């Protein structure tokens, strides 16, 4: 019945920067039973630190753990590429318990995305539903808005999202943005917009069609 | 001379109190019969020593120490010798192993002049505490030689089955401790008795409510049991054994007074001094140490110290320095040897934590301070169980304490012993 | 070194049981401790209870007492974990790792605390979906393009269960591809896309096509993407 909470939510650092990373619990606990585990996307967590400072058996010189009682920190001296991943506290004994998770992401310049528009196939309205898609490409940081508008009438829980991780090339992102209609109701109207905000975006930008021309 | 029970005129110690190290314990475990091996538990031990000799007893499971397999119960006596080093330490002369391990509980030993006479209990329901019921009180007594003999038949290794037992209002009665005292020809065992729920005679007006808001007058009475709606209540005392009497064997129980009750408990008593001295665990709310010189030994009534300093670590509901009256069993046995009765200083062994059991600390100690004190392990170390038994070698006042540890070395748990000169100076 | 291979991936109807499986492969289990760990897809780790086989003794978080049986074969070194009564909340990849575990000695007369201590060899994991839906292959459509720089897409809608593979011209056409992870919508039914960034005029030169593969139905669809 012990939780820890992770800090902070998401960091941004270059290669070379330090890395440190907080974890709190909600009630004392010995430094004995703290550990640290690190996890790229797709595979499954590594044990890093454990004792609360103990670096696990092949662990480079650059993870190192400290704190006590309530409060726990782990220090990446100086990032490498490979360790912009995410990492996970755990207290451990009778019942043992993680933190929520802590992201180390790449930090670059802010980048504007680009905005495509989709509208559907007509092969898709043949089947009698409708997709329209929205395309954010290559921006940075992660934080964007859409809002899809209809006629310039904004609607909710029709239309759901999804992110790419940084690219590894140039360290952005992308997002997708699948709003769904019954075939009758695509029907009934005629402008189809998509609405970006971003903070590379002091105006926001929008991106619309007339159905069917 | 070599070494003898804790009596006359001893070696003076500092009684002022001192936060530098001025005790260091010896560690002794190589010298008794632990022979580690990966996935056993070594449980239920057991350490008396008396006049120079001592008796010792555990066993050993295969796997867990609950639910493990039991493999071998052993009990074994010898002599307690200066290794060269002016150091006491254990040679073990006589060992005995019953042919079914799970079936022997709650041994005591009691020493008189040729042999340890060992008290058990029998049972084929397991534990007699968790398993009260349907336990058919049995007992038995094996009588192991100190010094054993070329050709003497059952001079040494006499087990005997109990057949007589005198047990007063109790249902049942059991030997509850490690280690009873002699007087003259007879021997007393710590025990305990089973006694109904419904034949417990108890005004609950006497539990100690009243600077208690959130503890209720039912708490004592309901905490005399292992659980609040038990069969039984448990209740302390002897088991008398008189020698002298000869022929067959008849075993008399002795109820603990009832001042400053509480529930059945491993206890232990012991003579220091010329006189003895009577520990209790603390298995419930009353937290803080009991113990105290021996009033009267038939019926047994026990001069318990007004001690503010050593208790014990318990469960959320009794942890330690708990004074309250609540409903719970939880606890560890933990005992002390008073060292000078004028200024009644003792030693033991606590465990330095609240709700946990870890930290053993052999400690010198008054009533209401902590002389002085030393670790005997990290501070993470899972410890349970310790006993504590004092005497002279060359009329310095040495100390031996077994403690049931958690071993890292071997990942193992399992009793340690050590030795600890309680020491004249107070300086470095 | 040793190994923890996980048993494979599961498909589960809502209200059913599961019983996931972890052999050790090159070392058995001797006095470590095995725990399992689940993680919802973009949650947390998430403890849900371990076994120590060398003792018999087997403890869980309270959330899942109740619902998780932890059992071993000590003998074919092999974990299991048992799951039951199973909803919506428990699709999820479910991991099986080994540390220390000790049993301790606790500050009662009878009773024994058991520890768990850190993780350090881990199972590749395992995917259990817990969904009415059954299996079905997605539909492809176009995003059609319509300078500098266009782009052009493939919608793989309505498939189950997951996953979707998806390359574009057989594989030769990797820059400027991003293919999203997919959503799950509230018919049961999974939706991805996949995009790709080409110049403008590489519109009238080239062709493009998108190579959609899901396995569970044995579907393959290549769909070309026309700037209409
Ligand atoms: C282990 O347990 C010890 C005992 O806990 C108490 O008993 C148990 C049964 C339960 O009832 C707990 O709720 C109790 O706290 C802990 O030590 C005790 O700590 C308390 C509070 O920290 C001490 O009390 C103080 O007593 C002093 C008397 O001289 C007063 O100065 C003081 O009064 C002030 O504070 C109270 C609120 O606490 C308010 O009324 C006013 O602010 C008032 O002015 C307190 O009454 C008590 O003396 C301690 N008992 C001991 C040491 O035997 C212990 O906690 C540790 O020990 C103390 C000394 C501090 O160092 C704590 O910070 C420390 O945590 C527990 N140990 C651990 C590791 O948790
Ligand atoms: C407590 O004692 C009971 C009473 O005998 C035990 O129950 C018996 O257990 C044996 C062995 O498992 C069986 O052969 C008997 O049939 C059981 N009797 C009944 C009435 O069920 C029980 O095993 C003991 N429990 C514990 C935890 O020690
Ligand atoms: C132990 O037993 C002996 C022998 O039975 C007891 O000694 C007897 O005590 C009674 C009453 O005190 C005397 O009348 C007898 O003369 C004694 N007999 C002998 C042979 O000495 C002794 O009192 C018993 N001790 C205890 C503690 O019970
Ligand atoms: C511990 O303190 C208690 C209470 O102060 C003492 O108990 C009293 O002792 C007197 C004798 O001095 C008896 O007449 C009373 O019946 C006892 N109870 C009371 C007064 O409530 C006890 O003697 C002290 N023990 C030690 C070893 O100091
Ligand atoms: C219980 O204690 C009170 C207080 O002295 C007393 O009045 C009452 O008679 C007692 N009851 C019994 C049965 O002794």
């Amino acid at each position: 019945e012990i939780v820890m909470t992770q800090s902070p939510g998401t960091p941004s650092l270059s290669p070379g920067e330090r890395a440190t990373l907080s974890c709190r619990a909600s009630q004392s606990i010995r430094s004995t039973y703290l550990a640290w585990y690190q996890q790229k996307p797709g595979q499954a967590p590594r044990l890093l630190i454990y004792g609360a400072s103990s670096r696990a058996t092949g662990i480079p010189d650059r993870f190192s753990g400290s704190g006590s009682g309530t409060d726990f920190t782990l220090t990446i001296s100086r990032l490498e590429p490979e360790d912009f991943a995410v990492y996970y506290c755990q207290q451990y004994g009778r019942s043992p318990s993680f933190g929520q998770g802590t992201k180390v992401e790449i930090k670059r310049t802010v980048a504007a995305p680009s905005v495509f528009i989709f509208p559907p196939s007509d092969e898709q309205l043949k089947s009698g539903t409708a997709s329209v898609v929205c395309l954010l490409n290559n921006f940075y940081p992660r934080e964007a808005k859409v809002q899809w508008k209809v006629d310039n009438a904004l609607q909710s829980g029709n239309s759901q999202e999804s992110v790419t991780e940084q690219d590894s090339k140039d360290s952005t992102y992308s997002l997708s943005s699948t709003l769904t209609l019954s075939k009758a109701d695509y029907e009934k109207h005629k402008l189809y917009a998509c609405e970006v905000t971003h903070q590379g975006l002091s105006s926001p930008v929008t991106k619309s069609f007339n159905r069917g021309e | 001379q070599g070494v003898s029970d804790l009596v006359g005129l001893p070696n003076q110690i500092c009684l002022q109190k001192t936060t530098s190290t001025i005790l260091k314990p010896r560690l002794i475990s190589y010298t008794l019969p632990i022979n580690t091996r990966e996935g056993v538990c070594i449980t239920d031990p057991l350490l008396a020593v008396d006049n120079g000799f001592f008796a010792y007893s555990h066993l050993e499971k295969i796997g867990s120490c609950t639910r493990g397999i039991a493999k071998q119960r052993i009990i074994g006596v010898g002599e307690v010798l200066d290794r060269g080093d002016k150091v006491p330490s254990m040679f073990m002369t006589n060992v005995w192993t019953p042919p079914n391990p799970s079936t022997i509980h709650h041994c005591s030993s009691t020493y008189h002049e040729d042999f340890y006479y060992t008290l058990c209990a029998v049972s084929h329901v397991g534990d007699p505490i968790l398993n009260s019921t349907s336990w058919t009180e049995s007992l038995s007594l094996i009588r192991l030689a100190v010094r054993p003999k070329s050709d003497s038949g059952d001079y040494n290794q006499k087990y005997i089955a109990i057949t007589k037992v005198e047990r007063g209002k109790y249902d049942k009665v059991m030997p509850y401790g490690p280690s009873g005292i002699k007087q003259g020809d007879t021997l007393y065992f710590p025990a305990v008795g089973f006694l109904p729920r419904t034949e417990f005679q108890y005004n609950d007006s006497n539990c100690p409510i009243i600077h208690c808001k959130y503890s209720k007058a039912e708490n004592c009475r309901l905490s005399m049991g292992v659980n609040s709606k038990s069969h039984y209540i448990l209740r302390s005392g002897l088991l008398k054994y008189n020698l002298s009497l000869g022929g067959d064997i008849i075993l008399q129980f002795i109820e603990i007074a009832d001042n400053r009750l509480t529930i059945g408990s491993p206890s232990k008593i012991y003579n220091s001094l010329g006189q003895p001295v009577f520990y209790q665990a603390s298995y419930s709310w009353d937290t803080m140490i009991k113990l105290g010189d021996v009033d009267t030994v038939d019926p047994l009534r026990v001069q318990w110290r007004n001690n503010s300093v050593i208790s014990r670590p318990g469960q959320s509901q009794c942890p330690r320095f708990n004074v309250c009256p609540e409903v719970c069993w939880e606890g560890t046995y933990n005992d002390a040897f008073l060292i000078d009765r004028l200024n009644w200083v003792s030693a033991g062994v606590y465990l330095n934590s609240n709700q946990t059991a870890e930290n053993p600390v052999f400690a010198v100690f008054k009533d209401n301070e902590i002389l002085y004190q030393v670790p005997l392990a990290e501070d993470d170390t899972n410890a349970q169980k310790t006993i504590t038994d004092c005497f002279l070698l060359e009329n310095v006042i040495w100390c031996i304490s077994l403690v049931e540890i958690y071993d890292t070395g071997d990942s193992v748990i399992r009793p340690k012993l050590f030795a600890v000169k309680i020491p004249a100076q107070c300086s470095e | 070194e040793v190994q923890l291979v996980q048993s494979g991936a599961e498909v589960k109807k809502r209200g059913s049981s599961v019983k996931v499986s972890c052999k050790s492969s090159g070392g058995t289990f001797s006095n470590y401790a095995i725990n399992w760990v689940r993680q919802a897809p973009g949650q947390g780790l998430e403890w849900m209870g371990g076994i120590i086989p060398i003792l018999g003794i087997a403890n869980y978080a309270q959330k899942f007492q109740g619902r998780v049986t932890i059992t071993t074969d000590e003998s074919t070194s092999t974990a299991y974990m048992e799951l039951s009564s199973l909803r919506s909340e428990d699709t999820a990849v479910y991991y099986c790792a080994r540390g220390w575990g000790r049993e301790q000695l606790a500050p009662h007369p009878s009773q024994y605390y058991y520890y768990y201590y850190g993780m350090d060899v881990w199972g590749q994991g395992t995917t259990v979906t817990v969904s009415s839906a059954s299996t079905k292959g997605p539909s492809v459509f176009p995003l059609a393009p319509s300078g500098g720089t266009a782009a052009l897409g493939c919608l793989v809608k309505d498939y189950f269960p997951e996953p979707v593979t998806v390359s574009w011209n057989s594989g030769a056409l990797t820059s400027g591809v991003h293919t999203f992870p997919a959503v799950l919508q509230s018919s049961g039914l999974y939706s991805l896309s996949s995009v790709v960034t080409v110049p403008s005029s590489s519109l009238g030169t080239q062709t493009y096509i998108c190579n959609v593969n899901h396995k569970p139905s044995n579907t393959k669809v290549d769909k070309k993407v026309e700037p209409k």
